């Protein structure tokens, strides 16, 4: 993370689409280096569906300038989480912060 | 509000320091600007212009 | 062939030119890890063995 | 091409006294390409007296 | 008198943490002190001997640019946590193997790897990697090498099975090194003085004996200006 | 080694022709088997003979001087034959 | 010369009131380093030189 | 092995006089050069001990800022002049004086002073003052001591005048740190000594008395 920031930083790591947001709340169930397992809070279930999200992460993929895309978990067992919430950084983000 | 910020750490409030140097050990006739700043490694590396 | 590598190949009796090797190799001053390979075949190929 | 040690003792002797030619883009003056004596550097970048 | 000077004694070792400690030399001269101290910190930081993971091999992994299921972390990251391993190999061997197998949800540190008694770790509690499964298993043969200085992976002169993945390797135990010049009351003069470094590390390697070796390097390398002549 | 031709334009007055007396001095001594005047210190050609214009030994003059001697020895040896 | 030579020229030929070493007479260039090597007088001290 | 350092193979010894002279020694660990090259600095320059001359008497003269007659150089100009006066004085003797007694016109030099024989002056053709006028006499008695390094008169503050005292026969002493180069090692250090002394000492038994020093400080750890 940049010591001396603006506040902007986590506005561009959400919006730009490199981080892995939840999309519903819940209490992550597995974390791995290639994936994430949440399972979905009983006010968000639609009605007869499997009440998980998963998350498959890009690991070690060429960008269009020779570079590294790599999402890494920030998330262990067992933390619950919000909508909106970072469960993965991609490329220069630490935490949901731009990096 | 930096002074009031370099005060609550236990720094000198002008944020300069006072260095050696490592080759003699002589401290600097000046005090010296340290500190942290955010650095970045741009995309023009000399293993692709050489 | 040039007449001194005809006396070559008579000399040595080397000869193995039905195929030019053309093969694909890493860039100079280039080192690093293979991490990933994708083989594409055209419909109605065989598929080799990897 | 396998880079042996003769090979670097035959290239410090080959450029001890042949003058090499820096030229920087734009040439606006004559001063902008000049000739240098070259020293073997472990790097990739020139390096040039301020 | 005059030209005899006063030879410093080493006196005092306060080891404040297993990684802090503070040597202190007495009696010095006028002017002796700083030179001794600018000479003793350059030695001690660029050229001491220490213990440093060289190479890794884990099972099921084929280079460093991939993921290992039920593992956090991706093989990259547990080599670096690797590269701040502390490790202490007796006298007399200069190249260890030592193993690390895990099963089971948790984090795995270093007081989980086995070692033939002649390997000791100073840090059991720095952290390699999580597993984060009951059904995750790790299993690591870890080599360890004694040298000096920094020895990249690339400069090393090279056959090597897929699998064997090279770590840079940071031999200096060495980290942080400060010197105080301070008075020193010492029979009725006033003009000897103190010398205090304090010396942060990474536990692997003793004050004492690491003031020892920068004297011995610096005598060493002073033998050549004591027997000046043309050769 | 030498650094700064100066001396080598101060004997000679112009550098361009001081460059030419060099080159033929320079390609006698390598491509011929002309030897040179001063000692050679691990020079090459080019270090030598500008050397050697610096000392005063070697001038347009001598040059063309001895050229013309040895095409006239080897007319000489020529008619000998 | 620019910039860092130009700055340290400046800083060294530039004169002090009452620094340490005013008034101190030396024999020339040789013992005015060596009192600044010493400790004993700041480059900025006004001395008398032969 | 990680006990193994480099030690200097190529050491050139030049001399351009009796008292300058350039060592080079090449190759040396990096960062080395500098570590020595200070050490070296600092024990010739601040800790070398030796003889010089530190206070001086003059028949009339009471101040340092006073004025004597017949003396073309002022005072202070004296003490210079015999700042730069290298002296021996033999061993067992930490206080020796010697005095000079001049009168007449013209400049008058080091070998106008008389000893005791335990004191020998190197430069004899060094020049004292000069006395203008032939009815002008001028009568010095100079103190000696063995001392270390470079005491001015300030750090040591009748008719006693005071004067600056170079213990060390160290003059000048500069050292260059360049890059030397074995096998493919491009990184080793090599190290330039320019020094000169007062003529005291050869430029080279003085480094040798520096390291011998450095080195002894270092017994206990060694």
């Amino acid at each position: 993370k940049p010591l001396v920031g603006t506040g902007i930083e986590r506005n561009v790591a959400v919006d730009s689409g490199v981080t892995a947001v939840a999309k519903r709340g819940g209490v992550i169930q597995s974390v791995d280096a290639s994936r994430i397992v949440v399972k979905v809070n009983e006010e968000e279930l639609i009605p007869g569906e499997a009440g998980i999200d998963i998350y498959n992460l890009t690991k070690y993929t060429r960008s269009n300038q020779n570079t590294c895309i790599n999402q890494r978990p920030c998330v262990m067992p067992g933390e619950p989480v919000a909508r909106g919430d970072v469960l993965a950084d991609g490329p220069s983000t630490d935490l949901g912060e731009l990096a | 509000s930096i002074k009031a910020m370099l005060e609550l750490a236990d720094l000198p409030a002008s944020g300069q320091l006072t260095l050696f140097d490592g080759r003699t050990g002589d401290a600097f006739e000046r005090p010296v600007t340290v500190g942290y700043m955010y650095m970045l490694k741009l995309n023009h590396l000399v293993d692709d212009k050489m | 062939l040039t007449p001194e590598e005809k006396l070559l190949r008579a000399i040595f009796g080397e000869k193995a030119s039905d195929v030019k090797d053309t093969s694909l190799r890493v860039p100079n001053s280039v080192a690093g890890t293979v991490i990933d390979v994708q083989v594409f075949t055209r419909d109605g190929v065989e598929k080799d063995k990897r | 091409e396998r880079e042996e040690a003769v090979v670097w003792d035959i290239l410090d002797e080959v450029i001890r006294e042949h003058p090499v030619l820096l030229n920087r883009a734009p040439t606006l003056h004559r001063l902008g390409i000049q000739a240098f004596e070259p020293v073997l550097i472990e790097g990739k970048a020139i390096q040039l007296h301020p | 008198s005059v030209t005899e000077f006063l030879k410093p004694r080493l006196v005092d070792i306060e080891q404040i943490s297993t990684t802090h400690a503070k040597v202190t030399l007495e009696p010095l001269e006028r002017g002796f002190g700083h030179t001794l101290g600018n000479a003793l910190r350059r030695i001690l930081l660029s050229s001491m001997p220490g213990c440093a993971v060289t190479e890794v091999e884990i099972e099921g992994v084929l280079h460093e640019y991939s993921t290992k299921e039920g593992v956090q972390e991706d093989i990259l990251e547990i080599l670096l946590n690797l590269k701040g391993l502390a490790v202490r190999v007796a006298e007399g061997k200069d190249e260890v193997f030592i193993t690390l197998n895990k099963s089971g949800s948790g984090p795995v540190v270093a007081g989980d790897i086995t070692h033939d008694g002649d390997v000791e770790i100073v840090n059991p509690e720095h952290v390699i990697c999580h597993l984060t499964s009951d059904n995750a298993a790790i299993a690591m043969r870890i080599k360890v090498e004694r040298g000096r200085g920094y020895v990249p992976a690339s400069a090393r002169i090279h056959e090597r099975p897929i699998g064997r993945l090279l770590v840079d390797a940071t031999f200096s135990p060495v980290d942080k090194i400060a010197y105080s010049v301070e008075a020193a009351r010492v029979e009725q003069r006033t003009d000897l003085d103190k010398l205090v470094i304090d010396m942060e590390t990474n536990g692997t390697l003793e004050p004492e004996e690491a003031i020892r070796r920068a004297a011995t390097i610096l005598a060493e390398q002073l033998d050549a200006f004591v027997d000046l002549r043309d050769v | 080694a030498r650094v700064t031709v100066q001396d080598a334009v101060e004997k000679i007055g112009n550098r361009f022709d001081l460059v030419l007396v060099a080159a033929r001095r320079a390609r006698q001594m390598q491509s011929g088997g002309k030897d040179a005047l001063v000692p050679e210190e691990n020079d090459k050609p080019t270090v030598i003979a500008l050397r050697e214009i610096e000392e005063g030994l070697i001038t347009k003059d001598v040059l063309d001087a001895r050229e013309r001697q040895e095409q006239q020895e080897q007319e000489a040896a020529e008619l000998a034959a | 010369p620019s910039q860092d030579v130009v700055l340290g020229l400046y800083y060294m030929t530039r004169e002090k009131i009452n620094a340490k070493g005013e008034g101190m007479y030396l024999t020339g260039p040789a013992e005015a380093e060596k009192a600044y090597r010493t400790k004993t007088a700041e480059l900025h001290a006004r001395v008398k030189v032969r």
